[PDB]
C-alpha cells in the first residue's frame, strides 16, 4: 500500500475547522491511526482506529471514514495547536507511515 | 513516564553499534517494544518489533542481516544490535509501547509514549 | 433472542485493551446464536458462538455451551496473502439441571468467572505451568 | 505451587465470598483438585483443574478445568443432608503448542470477562437463548 | 523434590556463556521433574528432565534417567513466521544397584564429568571425528 494524503501545506485561521484528507490505495478494514509530531519533540496518539478517541486526546480531534478514504475533521483549531500530522496503517504488511502536512495558522 | 536510551555516536562506515532504553512506570514483562526510525527530514519507517515473551522477533523484508533485538526482562530495558551499517540510514531512533493492539496479526498495532530519541549518523 | 454490538473492556495481556463484536444471525439448525468481530474476511476473525438447548427424552438436562475461536494469522510467506496459521479454541459447557435455582446458577457463573481472575489459574493458563 | 484461594466478591448479587483450601494433586491422572471446606465427606463444593502436555496422539496443550458443586436437601428425620442436583461445568481451552503468551493469555481473559455482560447474563441466569 | 532457578556457568564452546533455567513442575504420571529455559514459546526452549525411579519386582535396580532436548530453530525469512527445526537430544541413563554406595557413585558421576572434559572425547564430538 502506498498511503498518501492530498494537502501538502495549509493555512486557517483559529476559528474555522479544517479536515485532512487520506487515500489509501487498497482497502483496509477502518486500521489507521493518526498522530501529532510537534516541533521539537516527539509523535503521540490522537486518533485511535479511526473513529475512537482516546482520554488523552482532546475533545475538538474528531475523525471519521470507512474502507477507503479516511480522515480527521477538526472542529476548532485552537492556538498553537500546530505541527505535523502524520499517517499510518497497520494493515497488510510492513506498516508504513504517511509523507507528512503541515498546520500553520 | 520516562523512556530514555543513549547510544548516539559518530560511527564510520560498515561499523556496528549497540544502543538501549530504559522503562518506568510500564511493567516491562507486560508488554513488547518496537523501534521506529525516522528519516533526519520528515519521513518516518517501522524498524523491528518484539513480542512479550521476547521470542517472536519481526523484522522487515528490506534489511534482514542487519538488526537483531535482544530484550532483558530483568532489567526493564531492551537491546538494538545494529550491524554492517549502510551510508545513508542515519537517523534518530524512538521505542514504542504496543499500547492498544488487536487484529489478529500481530503487528497490526498501535504506538502510544514514544521516546526522546537518540540520533546515529555516519 | 436479542442481539446487539456488545464491546469488551479491559480484556487483555495488561487488561488495557478493548473488543467490539457485532451480531451475525442466529442459525435456526441447531440454536447456535454467533457474535462475531468486524472483519472482511471470513477466516481471520475472531468468533464467539453460544447455544442454549433444550431437554429431550435422551439427556434430560440443560445444556448451554459457549465456544470461542481465534485464529491468528500470519503474513507474507513469500507472497503478499495473509493466510491462517494457529487456532486457539475455548469451551465452556454448563449443565445445569430442572430443579435449579437462578441463585445457584448465577453462582456459578460468578465463581467461574472469579476463579478465571485468580492468580493461579493465570499461573497455569499464561505461562502452561502445570499446577 | 498452591495456595488456599479466595473467591471474592462472587454471587448473585456479588456480596458473597468463597474461600478453597486445595485438596492435592491426584497423582493417577493428573487432577488438581481445590475443595472448599464444608465438613460433609460428599456436599462440598469443589472445582478441580488439570493441564495436560501434548502426547504422541494429539500434539497441543489442553488445559481443562471443570467447576462441579452440588446441593443439600432437607431433614427427612434423619440428618443426614443429601445431595440432590448437581450443577457442572467445564471450561477448556486448547491452544497450539507455537503459540506466544500474549495470544494465550487473551483467550483466557475474554472468556472470563465475557460472562459479566449482559448478554450471557442474560442467557445463563435466565435460560433464554439469545 | 525440591527445586530452584539453577544457573549454570562457563558451559559453551569457549566457557564464556551462562544459562538460567527456572523450574516447572513435577508431573506426577512418572517422576519426572523437568527444569526449563525462561521462553514464552513452549516448543522453542531448552529443556531438561530428571527422573529418579524405584525399583519394582519386574527389573529389580535403581534407574537414573536424565534427558536433555535443545532444539534450534531456524530464522523465518518471509517476514513473521518462526519454526523448529533441528533437534540435538541427550541422554544419560545410570543403573545403580540395591547395595552400592554412595562413594562408588559419586566416583562414576565424577569420572563421567571428568571424561566429559576430556580432549579425546570432545575430539570425538565437537568434530564428529571416530576414536584415534
Amino acid at each position: 500500500i502506498v498511503i498518501t494524503q492530498t494537502p501538502a501545506i495549509l493555512s486557517v485561521s483559529p476559528g474555522e475547522r479544517v479536515s485532512f484528507s487520506c487515500r489509501a490505495s487498497q482497502g483496509i478494514g477502518t486500521s489507521i491511526h493518526w498522530y501529532q509530531q510537534r516541533t521539537n519533540g516527539s509523535p503521540r496518539l490522537l486518533i485511535k482506529y479511526a473513529s475512537e478517541s482516546l482520554s488523552g486526546t482532546p475533545a475538538r480531534f474528531s475523525g471519521s471514514g470507512s474502507g477507503t478514504d479516511f480522515t480527521l475533521s477538526i472542529n476548532s483549531v485552537e492556538s498553537e495547536d500546530v505541527g505535523d500530522y502524520y499517517c499510518q496503517q497497520s494493515y497488510r504488511w510492513p506498516p508504513t507511515f504517511g509523507a507528512g502536512t503541515k498546520l500553520e495558522l | 513516564v520516562q523512556l530514555v536510551e543513549s547510544g548516539g555516536d559518530l560511527v564510520r562506515p560498515g561499523g556496528s553499534l549497540k544502543l538501549s532504553c530504559a522503562a518506568s512506570g510500564f511493567t516491562f514483562s507486560n508488554y513488547g517494544m518496537s523501534w521506529v526510525r525516522q528519516t533526519p527530514d520528515k519521513r518516518l519507517e517501522w524498524v523491528a518489533t518484539i513480542t512479550s515473551g521476547g521470542s517472536y522477533t519481526y523484522h522487515p523484508d528490506s534489511l534482514k542481516g542487519r538488526i537483531t533485538i535482544s530484550r532483558d526482562n530483568a532489567k526493564n530495558t531492551l537491546y538494538l544490535q545494529m550491524s554492517s551499517l549502510k551510508s545513508e540510514d542515519t537517523a534518530m531512533f524512538y521505542c514504542t509501547r504496543r499500547g492498544y493492539y488487536s487484529g489478529s496479526t500481530y503487528v497490526d498495532y498501535a504506538m502510544d509514549y514514544w521516546g526522546q530519541g537518540t540520533s546515529v549518523t555516519v | 433472542a436479542k442481539l446487539e454490538t456488545v464491546t469488551l473492556g479491559n480484556i487483555g495481556k495488561d487488561g488495557k485493551q478493548t473488543l467490539v463484536l457485532n451480531p451475525r444471525g442466529v442459525n435456526p439448525t441447531n440454536g447456535v446464536a454467533s457474535l462475531s468481530q468486524a472483519g472482511a474476511v471470513p477466516a481471520l476473525e475472531k468468533r464467539v458462538t453460544v447455544s442454549v438447548s433444550q431437554p429431550s427424552r435422551n439427556r434430560k438436562n440443560y445444556k448451554v455451551q459457549v465456544k470461542i475461536q481465534n485464529p491468528t494469522a500470519c503474513t507474507a510467506n513469500g507472497s503478499c496473502d495473509p493466510s491462517v496459521t494457529r487456532q486457539a479454541y475455548a469451551d465452556v459447557t454448563f449443565s445445569f439441571t430442572q430443579y435449579s435455582t437462578d441463585e445457584e446458577r448465577a453462582f456459578v457463573r460468578t465463581e467461574l468467572a472469579a476463579l478465571l481472575a485468580s492468580p493461579l489459574l493465570i499461573d497455569a493458563i499464561d505461562q502452561l505451568n502445570p499446577a
